[PDB]
DNA sequence: CGTTTGTTTGCACGAACCATATGTAAATAACAATTGA
DNA sequence: TCAATTGTTATTACATATGGTTCGTGCAAACAAACG
C-alpha cells in the first residue's frame, strides 16, 4: 500500500489543508443536554457526527442523507469513527516558538541562527530586543538590546532600525537569513580556520543548514502560527457512571490555549498597553509549550489534582508513550491464561487445556462448526447453545480443537524458547497441565506460576506453529547446541536409581536371555532392581549409510541397566547404559540420540526416558529423613582444635606481635581450613560410608543416603547445601563485605542459636535484594541488545569471502578453559584446513565442520582452525548463510531468513539472571577504562621532547614516513618502553585497560572483535554459563556498522560525514567501474545503545530511546524511512521480513524494482 | 540571576512603575479628559460630521494628538494600579483558574474601570475599580473554569447552594439534607437536587488507579460505541437470510417490499412513490404488500427469519 | 473535614486492612514502613537503608 | 481468564485488562521478540493487527471463522493511526510515502 | 496424525517454505476447490497438507504448474 | 436498520422502550443469596421487598 | 380492485416559561554542553 | 585545550433582553377496518 513513511516540517498552509475547520471557543459540552456544544473542542459541525449516520440537530437519522451537511446546524452526515481522523486547527493570534525546536539541546532555532540559547529564551520572554536587519550603520543584524539600549537608540535613529521582542522576533529572523549564503560563508570559515573546537562547531552548524536547504523545510516553519488539533476521539470527554465525567488532560491544554489566544486578541482589539499585551503573550506561548511538551519551562503545569497534565510528547515517549505500550505490545484477543500443574502422562507435544478455557478460547470456531452441521439455524441459536453447554457442543469443541495448536507463553520471556505450540487435550479442570520436559525451557516451576495460552487463527499462523514452534521442532537450545529438554529432578533420580550396581543383591551373577528377562525377573521380586547379571544384549550399528548391523553379545551389567536398555532406539551402543547415569550422563545419551538417529526417535527417547524414570523414581521410594543428614563424628573436634587456634593467635596479638588486620586474616584462613576439613570430613562418611558383605568378609560401595544419591545423581543439590545441612555452613560475610571474623558452626541439623540466624539473615536478605533489583539491569541489556541488532537477517546464501577469524583453544595458565571442539563446531571453514605438517588437504574450504570433522581435527590435534565468521562477512543488509555456521536450534546450516540478530541478542540476556553483569553491559557499551593502556599509535623509533608542566610529548618515527603524530603522555603513566626504543603499531606504551576503540583502530576489526568476545565468554565460563561465539560475533559486527570518510575523493560523500559502512562499501564498488575512486574510510565502533539510536530508520530509533530527539533530527533532516526494518514493519502491523514473511518482502522488492 | 517563571516576569516588569501620588490619578483623569476634548473639538469642527448628527438626530427621532493624550494618561493610569489588580486577584488563586489567567482578567476589568471612571465625583479610584476588577475576575472564573461550562446564573445558584449549606453545617451539626435546604433556600427541592447533580470536575484520564501500579483511569474505560462480532455477523446473516427470502416470492410483490423498506437501497419509498414508479393506485400496493406479508408469514417459509429473533 | 479525610481514606499509609486471617490482620496492624509522604521511594530507595 | 472477544480500550481500540473487564492478555514486547527469533511472521502480525487492533481487521476475521475460512486481512493497526494523529498534532508532518 | 514435520521440511526446505505452500495448499482445500491427494485420516487441512508434503505429491513447483493448467483449461 | 424493521411487521412484535439492566450472577460463580440489602432515596417510594 | 369510513402521525404554528448572555455597582550512572582555568 | 559544573535520559448579586425549549393545537398525510 504504502512503501514508506516521510517526516518533516509543518507548514502552515499544510495544517490548515489538514483542519477541517477553526476551534473557536473553548466550550466542550452543553452541561444538560451533553450534546457537543459547537463550535469547540468537540463540535459535530467540525470533527464529523457523534452517531453513526444520524445529524445532531435530528433533521436527518437515515443512512441515505449520507454525505450532505445539515443547515439548522451545518453537521456533516457520515459514520462517527470519522471522529478519530478529522482535525482542527486554532489560529494563533500572536507566533510561538515550537518548543521541541527550541529545547532540543542543541536547540535547531539557536543552531541555525548562530545565537545562544540562552539570547533566544531572553528575546522570546520579552525581556530583551533583538535587531532584525535594523540597518547596516550601527547595530548589527543578530545584535541584542535591552531597554536601556532600544530606549537610546530609539531617538537617535527612527528609520533603519528593526528591533523586536518575542517569537515574532525569532521568526523574522529565521524568515529573513537566506541558507545558501550562510552555507557558503561558513564552508569559507571551515576551510581557512584552523582549530579543532571552532571545526566542529562549524561542521554543525554547516550540516545543518545543508539539510534545511535539501529537504523543502523553511526555518520559518519552526515558528508556529497555526495550532492543529488533535480530533477529539483521541482526547475523550466520555460519561463514567454516576453523571461524573473523565477527560483527558489535552482537553485541558487545549482549553487553556484557546482561552489565552481569545484573550490576547481581544487585549489587541482593545489596544491595552504594552505589558498587558506583553504578559499575554509570554502567557499564550507558556501554555503552547505546556500543551507540547509540559516540560522544557522549568515548572510543568498540574491540573485539578496536584499531579501534572499529561503532554502531547509525553504521550509518545516513555516505557508508557504508545511506541512501547500500544504498538510494540498489545493486549490480544483469543488469550486466556491459568495456573500451571505437572501432568506427567502427557506427550511432549501436547499440553492439558481445562474444557472451560477451550470452550471460551475457542468460540467462533464452535459457532462455525454449529452453523456447518445444522444444529444451530442462527448464529444466536449456536450462542445460546454454547452459553447452556448442551451436550453436543462439547463434541464439537473436541473436533474443532483436534489439530489446533495453541502457544503457551510465561510471563518473562527471557528467550526464543518462552513461547511453545502444543496440541491440545481437553482436561476436566481449571489447570493447565505441562508436559514436565519443556519446564526448563520455560524456567517454569509449579508453586503457583501461571501461563498465558494463546489461539492461532490463520492457516499460515497454524502451521508456523505447527513447524516452527512446536515444542518437538524446539529440543536443542539456541544458544548452544546442548540438549533443552533433559529430564531434570525427578526423573534423573530414578533413572540414577534403577542403573547403579550394588554389591551383593538379590540374584547376583545369575544369566539372562535379555531385557524382557530381566523386566521379569525384577517385577516379579526374583532380583534385585540391581544385580550385576549377564546378559545377552543385542546392539545395533550404523556404521555406513542406513544399515544397521546387529551385534550380538553377552554383557556384564545389571537387571536395572538391561531393563532402561528396552528403551533405547535401535541404533545407539549399549555403552551408554553401562554406567550410574547422572544428570550429565542422560543429557550426553539424549545428544547423542539426536546427533545419530534423528529428531523424531529423539523426542520418543525423551518422552520413554521420562516416564521410566518417574516409574523408577516412585517404586524407589526414596524419601529424606533426620538421620540421612548425618554430622560427622569429627565436627566436634575440628571446632574445637579452631577455637584454639583462634585462642593462641589472639593471645598472640595482645602480646603485641601482628596488628589486628593480619589477626583477622590470620583467624579467617584457620577457620576457612577448619570448614574445608569439615565438609571433606562429611562427604567422606556420607558418600561411601556404606559398607556391607558379599559371602565374605565386608566389601565397600557408593552410599545409598538419599541426600547423598539426590546430590551425586545431580537431581537437587549440591555439594556446598549438603555441608550447609550437616556440616558447618562456613562463614558468613556482612553485606558491606568483610568477613565475619566468628563463622556459624552450626548446620541445619542442629539449631541454630539467635546470633547465627541474625548473621545469616544479614546476608539472605541482601541477596534476595541483589536478585530482586537484578533482573531490571538485565533486562535493560537485553533490551539494548535487541534493538541494536533487531535488523540482521541471513540474505545470502554465500558471501563469498575468503576472509575468517583463526579459531584456537582457549588457555590461560597454561590450562585450556575451552577446547578447539566447542569452538569450531558448527562453523564454516574460511580457508583450506592443512595437516600440521602441511601433508595434504584435511578438509576442503566451505565445508561446515559437524562433529564428524571436529573428531577428525581432534584426533589429528590440529591446534587452529580459520573459519568464517559473522563480522567478515561481505553480503549488505544481512549477511550469508555459510558465514554464520550451524543454526544451533537445529542440526543443519542456517537458512535465509532466520533472524539471527534477535536471537542473539535473546541468547546472550537469558543467562543476565545467572550474573559481573556490569562488565557485560561496559563492553558492549564499548565503555573506555578510566585509565587506558596508551597504545602505540605508529610504528617507528619513539622518542621524547618536551617535558615541562605540559606533560611529555612523545614522538614515533617511521623509516620512511613522516611523523607528524607527538603524544601527550602524562608524566605519572609509567612508560613500559624506554626512549630510545622502537615500537609497532598498536603495541603497549603505558599499562592498563585498553580501551576498545583503539583496539580497533591500530591493531583491526579481528583483533577488536577477538577481545569482546574473549572478554564476555570470559566472564559467561566463570559464571558457568555457555554461549556460542556466533551471538557476540553479531553484536560485534551490529556495532562495528559505521564508519568516517577520511578521504571522500572522488565520491559524493564529506570528510567528517559519518557514513554506514555498507553504504560507502557500495559506494567503493561502483567507483570501481570508473577508475576514480579516492574513497577511504576508518572504521568506527559505537556502543550498543549509541549504534543502536543512530541508524537509518528513524522510527526503530524513535521506538525505543529518547523520542524527541529522533523526531526533531527527523523533521528538521526531513527523513524518509524506507522500512526494511523488523522493528518498522512490526509497529505498522506488515509482515516482518525475517520468517515466512521474507519471502514476501523479497517479492514485494521485485514489484518494486520495476 | 534568570528565571523562567512568567510571573516572576510580569511583576519585575510591573514593580518598575511607582505606584501613585494623591492628586495624580485626579491629574490623570484630567489629561485623558483633555484628550477625549481635543477629540471632540476635532468631530464636531467637521461640517460633515455635524451634517451626518444632524441626520442621525431626525432619523432616531422619527485628531491623532487628542487621541495620544488620551491612549497616554490610560497607560499611565492602568500601569500605576496594576498592584491593585495583583491584591484582590491572588484571592481566588485556587478556584481552577491559574493566578496569570485571574491576573489578566482582572487587567481586563481595570482598563474598563479607567475607561468608565469619572474623576468629578472627588472619589479614589480604588473604590471604582475595584468593583469592576472583581467583576471580571469571577466572570471569568464562571466562564472558563470548567471543562463543561456552565452559565453564570447557574453558577451563582451552584455559589448560594453551597454558602448556604456551610451556614447549615454549623448551625445544625453534621450535614443539611436537600430537602433541608428547601427550608433555607426558596426552591422546589427538584431544582436543588439537580443543582447537586451538576457532574462536578471530571477526573482526569491518567489519574493512577489504586495500589500505586502504572495502570491509569484510562485502561478500565471502554469503547461503548462499538458493534459486537457476533451482532455484526447475525445483520450479514439475516441481511442473507432476507434476500433469500425475498428472491423467492413474484417479482413485483419482491420489489415493492424491496422499496417499502430501506432494503439494499436508499431510503424507504412511501406507498405513493412506488405508485407513481409502479403507475398504480396507492391502496393497490398497500394490499400487495400485505399480501406479501401474509405470504412470508407462511410456516416453512421464514422459520429462520422467527430464528433470528 | 478535606485534610482529615484525604490523610485517612486516601493515603499511603492507610490500607484496606488484610483480613483474610487473625495472623494477617494483626501482623499488618503492627507494621513498619519507609514509604509515604515523609520517607523513601520503592523507585530510588536504595540497597543499604 | 479466558478471552475470544470483549470489550475494547476507548481511545486505543485495544482489549482492556485482566478479568475484571474480561480482557486479553498482554502480548508483551519480549513475546514479540520470541516470535521475531522464530520464523513466525504470520503468527506475529495476527497478533498484533487482526487479533489486537485492526478495528476493519477483526471483524472480518471474526465473520470469516464463523464460516470456516481461516484468512485474515491484516489492515493497518488503529494504534499506529493514533500515533500519526498525534505526531500530526505537533508541528511535525509525517505522512505514508507512495499511498 | 501428525506429531513433528522433519521428513517434510526434508522434501521442500528452508522451513519458510514450507509453511508458505502448506498454507497455500491447506487454503486450497478449505474452500470447496480441491480435495486431498492422500487418504483422510479425520486431519485438519494443515495437517493433510503436510502429509502431502512429505508424500512428495505437492510442492511449490507443483502447485503453480496445477494453478497454471486450471488456468489454461478455464479458456473452455 | 431496514430487514429488521421488516421482521419485527411480519411477526407483529413491537420494539421495548426499555433495556435490560439486571444484575447477573457472574459466570462461574454459583452459590446461594445469604442475605439481601435495599438502600432508597429519601424522596422515593419504597417497593414492596423494601 | 376500488370505495367509504374512521384513526394515528409528521410538520408547522403559536404561547409561555425557564434558560442564557450581558451590564452594572463610587539514586545512580552515563553522556554531552557550557563556562571557566 | 583541559576540568568542573549543568542539564538530559535511562532503569455577590441584582436587573434586563432575548432566545431556546417545552407544550398544546391544527391540518394534511398516511394508515387501518369493513364492504361491494
Ligand atoms: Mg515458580
Ligand atoms: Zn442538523
Ligand atoms: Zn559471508
Amino acid at each position: 500500500e504504502f512503501d514508506a513513511i516521510k517526516i518533516a516540517l509543518a507548514s502552515p498552509d499544510m495544517i490548515r489543508s489538514w483542519s477541517f475547520g477553526e476551534v473557536k471557543k473553548p466550550e466542550t459540552i452543553n452541561y444538560r443536554t451533553f450534546k457537543p456544544e459547537r463550535d469547540g473542542l468537540f463540535c459535530a459541525r467540525i470533527f464529523g457526527p457523534v452517531k453513526d449516520y444520524e445529524c445532531l440537530c435530528g433533521k436527518y437519522k437515515r443512512l441515505k442523507h449520507r454525505g450532505v451537511i445539515c443547515e439548522k446546524c451545518g453537521v456533516e452526515v457520515t459514520q462517527t469513527k470519522v471522529r478519530r481522523e478529522r482535525m482542527g486547527h486554532i489560529e494563533l493570534a500572536s507566533p510561538t516558538a515550537h518548543i521541541w525546536f527550541l529545547k532540543s539541546l542543541p536547540s535547531r532555532i539557536g543552531l541555525l541562527l548562530d545565537m545562544p540559547l540562552r539570547d533566544i529564551e531572553r528575546v522570546l520572554y520579552f525581556e530583551s530586543y533583538v535587531v532584525i536587519e535594523g540597518g547596516m550603520t550601527n547595530l548589527e543584524r543578530q545584535q541584542i538590546l535591552t531597554e536601556e539600549q532600544y530606549l537610546d537608540a530609539l531617538e537617535e535613529f527612527g528609520d533603519e532600525f528593526d528591533a523586536k521582542m518575542g517569537a515574532e522576533a525569532i521568526q523574522a529572523l529565521l524568515k529573513s537569513m537566506d541558507l545558501e549564503q550562510e552555507c557558503e560563508q561558513l564552508r569559507e570559515e571551515l576551510n581557512e580556520t584552523n582549530s579543532e573546537t571552532k571545526r566542529k562547531k562549524l561542521t554543525k552548524r554547516i550540516k545543518l543548514l545543508e539539510a534545511f536547504v535539501q529537504s523543502g523545510n523553511k526555518p520559518e516553519w519552526m515558528i508556529l502560527t497555526v495550532l492543529p488539533v488533535l480530533p477529539p476521539d483521541l482526547r475523550p470527554l466520555v460519561p463514567l457512571d454516576g453523571g461524573r465525567f473523565a477527560t483527558s488532560d489535552l482537553n485541558d491544554l487545549y482549553r487553556r490555549v484557546i482561552n489565552r489566544n481569545n484573550r490576547l486578541k481581544r487585549l489587541l482589539d482593545l489596544a491595552a498597553p504594552d505589558i498587558i499585551v506583553r504578559n499575554e503573550k509570554r502567557m499564550l506561548q507558556e501554555a503552547v509549550d505546556a500543551l507540547l511538551d509540559n516540560g522544557r519551562r522549568g515548572r510543568a503545569i498540574t491540573g485539578s489534582n496536584k499531579r501534572p497534565l499529561k503532554s502531547l510528547a509525553d504521550m509518545i515517549k516513555g516505557k508508557q508513550g504508545r511506541f512501547r505500550q500500544n504498538l510494540l505490545g498489545k493486549r490480544v484477543d483469543y488469550s486466556g491464561r491459568s495456573v500451571i500443574t505437572v501432568g506427567p502422562y502427557l506427550r511432549l507435544h501436547q499440553c492439558g487445556l481445562p474444557k472451560k478455557m477451550a470452550l471460551e478460547l475457542f468460540k467462533p470456531f464452535i459457532y462455525g462448526k454449529l452453523e456447518l452441521r445444522g444444529l444451530a439455524t442462527t448464529i444466536k441459536a449456536a450462542k445460546k447453545m454454547v452459553e447452556r453447554e448442551e451436550a453436543v457442543v462439547w463434541d464439537i469443541l473436541d473436533e474443532v480443537i483436534r489439530e489446533h495448536p495453541v502457544l503457551l507463553n510465561r510471563a518473562p520471556t527471557l528467550h526464543r524458547l518462552g513461547i511453545q505450540a502444543f496440541e491440545p487435550v481437553l482436561i476436566e479442570g481449571k489447570a493447565i497441565q505441562l508436559h514436565p520436559l519443556v519446564c526448563a525451557a520455560y524456567n517454569a516451576d509449579f508453586d503457583g506460576d501461571q501461563m498465558a495460552v494463546h489461539v492461532p487463527l490463520t492457516l499460515e499462523a497454524q502451521l508456523e506453529a505447527r513447524a516452527l514452534m512446536m515444542s518437538t521442532n524446539n529440543i536443542l537450545s539456541p544458544a548452544n547446541g546442548e540438549p533443552i529438554i533433559v529430564p531434570s529432578q525427578d526423573v534423573v533420580l530414578g533413572l540414577y536409581y534403577m542403573t547403579r550396581d550394588c554389591v551383593n543383591a538379590k540374584g547376583e551373577g545369575m544369566v539372562l536371555t535379555g531385557p524382557k528377562e530381566a523386566e521379569r525377573l525384577y517385577r516379579s521380586g526374583l532380583a534385585s532392581l540391581h544385580a550385576r547379571v549377564k546378559v545377552r544384549i543385542t546392539e545395533y550399528e550404523k556404521d555406513a549409510n542406513g544399515e544397521l548391523v546387529a551385534k550380538t553379545s553377552l554383557k556384564d551389567t545389571t537387571v536395572g541397566r538391561a531393563i532402561l536398555w528396552m528403551i533405547v532406539p535401535k541404533g545407539l551402543p549399549y555403552s551408554i547404559v553401562n554406567q550410574a547415569l547422572g544428570k550429565k550422563a542422560i543429557s550426553k545419551m539424549l545428544n547423542t540420540c539426536y546427533r545419530i538417529l534423528g529428531l523424531k526417535p529423539t523426542v520418543i527417547f525423551a518422552d520413554q526416558i521420562m516416564y521410566t524414570g518417574f516409574a523408577y523414581a516412585a517404586r524407589s521410594g526414596a524419601s529424606v529423613g533426620i538421620d540421612d543428614m548425618v554430622i560427622p563424628e569429627k565436627k566436634h573436634e575440628i571446632i574445637s582444635e579452631a577455637e584454639a587456634e583462634v585462642a593462641e593467635i589472639q593471645e598472640q596479638f595482645q602480646s603485641g606481635l601482628v596488628t589486628a588486620g593480619e589477626r583477622y586474616n590470620k583467624v579467617i584462613d584457620i577457620w576457612a581450613a577448619a570448614n574445608d576439613r569439615v565438609s571433606k570430613a562429611m562427604m567422606d562418611n556420607l558418600q561411601t560410608e556404606t559398607v556391607i558383605n558379599r559371602d565374605g568378609q565386608e566389601e565397600k560401595q557408593v552410599s545409598f543416603n538419599s541426600i547423598y544419591m539426590m546430590a551425586d545423581s545431580g537431581a537437587r543439590g549440591s555439594a556446598a547445601q549438603i555441608r550447609q545441612l550437616a556440616g558447618m555452613r562456613g562463614l558468613m560475610a556482612k553485606p558491606d563485605g568483610s568477613i565475619i571474623e566468628t563463622p556459624i558452626t552450626a548446620n541445619f541439623r542442629e539449631g541454630l542459636n539467635v546470633l547465627q540466624y541474625f548473621i545469616s539473615t544479614h546476608g539472605a536478605r541482601k541477596g534476595l535484594a541483589d536478585t530482586a533489583l537484578k533482573t531490571a539491569n538485565s533486562g535493560y541489556l537485553t533490551r539494548r541488545l535487541v534493538d541494536v541488532a533487531q535488523d540482521l537477517v541471513v540474505t545470502e546464501d554465500d558471501c563469498g569471502t575468503h576472509e575468517g577469524i583463526m579459531m584456537t583453544p582457549v588457555i590461560e595458565g597454561g590450562d585450556v578453559k575451552e577446547p578447539l571442539r566447542d569452538r569450531v563446531l558448527g562453523r564454516v571453514t574460511a580457508e583450506d584446513v592443512l595437516k600440521p605438517g602441511t601433508a595434504d588437504i584435511l578438509v576442503p574450504r566451505n565445508t561446515l565442520l559437524h562433529e564428524q570433522w571436529c573428531d577428525l581435527l581432534e584426533e589429528n590435534s590440529v591446534d587452529a582452525v580459520k573459519v568464517r565468521s559473522v563480522v567478515s562477512c561481505d553480503t549488505d543488509f544481512g549477511v550469508c548463510a555459510h558465514c554464520y555456521g550451524r543454526d544451533l536450534a537445529r542440526g543443519h546450516i542456517i537458512n535465509k531468513g532466520e533472524a539471527i540478530g534477535v536471537i542473539a541478542a535473546q541468547s546472550i540476556g537469558e543467562p543476565g539472571t545467572q550474573l559481573g553483569l556490569p562488565r557485560v553491559a561496559d563492553l558492549f557499551e564499548a565503555r573506555r577504562p578510566k585509565e587506558p593502556a596508551i597504545l602505540a599509535e605508529i610504528s617507528g623509533i619513539v622518542s621524547f621532547g618536551k617535558e615541562t608542566k605540559g606533560k611529555r610529548r612523545l614522538v614515533i618515527t617511521p623509516v620512511d614516513g613522516s611523523d607528524p603524530y607527538e603524544e601527550m603522555i602524562p608524566k605519572w603513566r609509567q612508560l613500559n618502553v624506554f626512549e630510545g626504543e622502537r615500537v609497532e603499531r598498536g603495541d603497549v606504551i603505558s599499562d592498563g585497560p585498553e580501551a576498545p576503540h583503539d583496539i580497533l583502530r591500530l591493531r583491526g576489526v579481528h583483533a577488536v572483535t577477538r577481545y569482546i568476545v574473549n572478554e564476555v565468554q570470559d566472564v559467561y565460563r566463570l559464571q558457568g554459563v555457555k554461549i556460542n561465539d556466533k551471538h557476540i560475533e553479531v553484536i560485534v559486527r551490529q556495532m562495528l556498522r559505521k564508519a568516517t570518510i577520511v578521504n571522500a575523493g572522488s565520491s559524493d560523500f564529506l570528510e567528517g560525514e559519518q557514513v554506514e559502512y555498507s553504504r560507502v562499501k557500495i559506494a567503493n564498488r561502483e567507483l570501481e567501474a570508473n577508475g576514480k575512486v579516492g574513497a577511504t574510510y576508518s572504521r568506527d565502533l559505537l556502543g550498543i545503545t549509541k549504534a543502536s539510536l543512530a541508524t537509518e530508520s528513524f522510527i526503530s530509533a524513535a521506538s525505543f530511546q529518547e523520542t524527541t530527539r529522533v523526531l526533531t533530527e527527523a523533521a528538521v533532516a526531513g527523513k524518509r524511512d524506507e522500512l526494511r526494518g523488523l522493528k518498522e514493519n512490526v509497529i505498522v502491523g506488515r509482515l516482518i521480513p525475517a520468517g515466512t514473511g521474507y519471502a514476501y518482502h523479497q517479492d514485494r522488492m521485485r514489484r518494486r524494482a520495476a | 540571576g534568570r528565571t523562567t517563571d512568567p510571573v516572576r516576569m510580569y511583576m519585575r516588569e510591573m514593580g518598575t512603575v511607582e505606584l501613585l501620588t494623591r492628586e495624580g490619578e485626579i491629574d490623570i483623569a484630567k489629561r485623558i479628559e483633555d484628550g477625549i476634548n481635543q477629540v471632540q473639538c476635532s468631530v464636531a469642527e467637521y461640517p460633515e460630521a455635524i451634517t451626518y448628527l444632524l441626520e442621525q438626530y431626525d432619523r432616531v427621532e422619527a485628531m491623532s494628538i487628542g487621541e495620544a493624550k488620551a491612549r497616554r494618561a490610560k497607560k499611565e493610569m492602568v500601569e500605576a494600579n496594576l498592584r491593585l489588580v495583583i491584591s484582590i486577584a491572588k484571592k481566588y488563586t485556587n478556584r481552577g483558574l491559574q493566578f496569570l489567567d485571574l491576573i489578566q482578567e482582572g487587567n481586563i476589568g481595570l482598563m474598563k474601570a479607567v475607561d468608565k471612571f469619572e474623576y468629578r465625583r472627588g472619589y479614589k479610584f480604588s473604590t471604582y475599580a475595584t468593583w469592576w476588577i472583581r467583576q471580571a475576575i469571577t466572570r471569568s472564573i464562571a466562564d472558563q473554569a470548567r471543562t463543561i461550562r456552565i452559565p453564570v446564573h447557574m453558577i451563582e445558584t451552584i455559589n448560594k447552594l453551597n454558602r448556604i449549606s456551610r451556614q447549615m453545617l454549623q448551625e445544625m451539626g453534621r450535614e443539611p439534607t436537600p430537602e433541608e435546604l428547601a427550608e433555607r433556600m426558596l426552591m422546589p427541592e427538584d431544582k436543588i437536587r439537580k443543582v447537586l447533580k451538576i457532574a462536578k470536575e471530571p477526573i482526569s484520564m491518567e489519574t493512577p488507579i489504586g495500589d500505586d501500579e502504572d495502570s491509569h483511569l484510562g485502561d478500565f474505560i471502554e469503547d461503548t460505541t462499538l458493534e459486537l462480532p457476533l451482532d455484526s455477523a447475525t445483520t450479514e446473516s439475516l441481511r442473507a437470510a432476507t434476500h433469500d427470502v425475498l428472491a423467492g416470492l413474484t417479482a413485483r410483490e419482491a420489489k415493492v417490499l424491496r422499496m417499502r423498506f430501506g432494503i439494499d437501497m436508499n431510503t424507504d419509498y412511501t406507498l405513493e412513490e412506488v405508485g407513481k414508479q409502479f403507475d398504480v393506485t396507492r391502496e393497490r400496493i398497500r394490499q400487495i404488500e400485505a399480501k406479501a406479508l401474509r405470504k412470508l408469514r407462511h410456516p416453512s417459509r421464514s422459520e429462520v427469519l422467527r430464528s433470528f429473533l | 473535614s478535606a485534610a482529615v479525610k484525604e490523610f485517612f481514606g486516601s493515603s499511603q499509609l492507610s490500607q484496606f486492612m488484610d483480613q483474610n486471617n487473625p495472623l494477617s490482620e494483626i501482623t499488618h496492624k503492627r507494621r513498619i514502613s519507609a514509604l509515604g509522604p515523609g520517607g523513601l521511594t520503592r523507585e530510588r530507595a536504595g540497597f543499604e537503608v | 481468564h479466558a478471552r475470544s472477544t470483549g470489550s475494547y480500550s476507548l481511545v486505543t481500540q485495544q482489549p482492556l485488562g485482566g478479568k475484571a473487564q474480561f480482557g486479553g492478555q498482554r502480548f508483551g514486547e519480549m513475546e514479540v521478540w520470541a516470535l521475531e527469533a522464530y520464523g513466525a511472521a504470520y503468527t506475529l502480525q495476527e497478533m498484533l493487527t487482526v487479533k489486537s487492533d485492526d478495528v476493519n481487521g477483526r471483524t472480518k476475521m471474526y465473520k470469516n471463522i464463523v464460516d470456516g475460512n481461516h484468512q485474515m486481512e491484516p489492515g493497518m493497526p488503529e494504534s499506529f493511526n493514533v500515533l500519526l494523529k498525534e505526531i500530526r498534532s505537533l508541528g511535525i508532518n509525517i505522512e505514508l510515502e507512495d499511498e | 496424525a501428525r506429531v513433528t514435520v522433519q521428513d517434510a521440511v526434508e522434501k521442500i526446505g528452508n522451513r519458510f517454505d514450507l509453511v508458505l505452500v502448506a498454507a497455500r495448499r491447506a487454503r486450497q482445500m478449505q474452500v470447496g476447490g480441491k480435495d486431498p491427494l492422500v487418504p483422510e485420516e479425520n486431519d485438519k487441512t494443515t495437517v493433510i497438507a503436510l502429509r502431502e508434503i512429505e508424500e512428495g505429491l505437492i510442492n511449490n513447483q507443483i502447485l503453480d504448474v496445477r494453478e497454471r493448467q486450471e488456468q489454461q483449461e478455464q479458456e473452455a | 436498520t431496514p430487514e429488521e424493521k421488516l421482521l419485527r411487521a411480519i411477526f407483529g412484535e413491537k420494539a421495548s422502550d426499555v433495556k435490560d439492566s439486571s444484575l447477573r450472577v457472574p459466570n462461574g460463580v454459583s452459590g446461594t443469596v445469604i442475605d439481601v440489602q435495599v438502600f432508597t432515596r429519601d424522596g422515593v417510594e419504597k417497593d414492596k421487598r423494601a
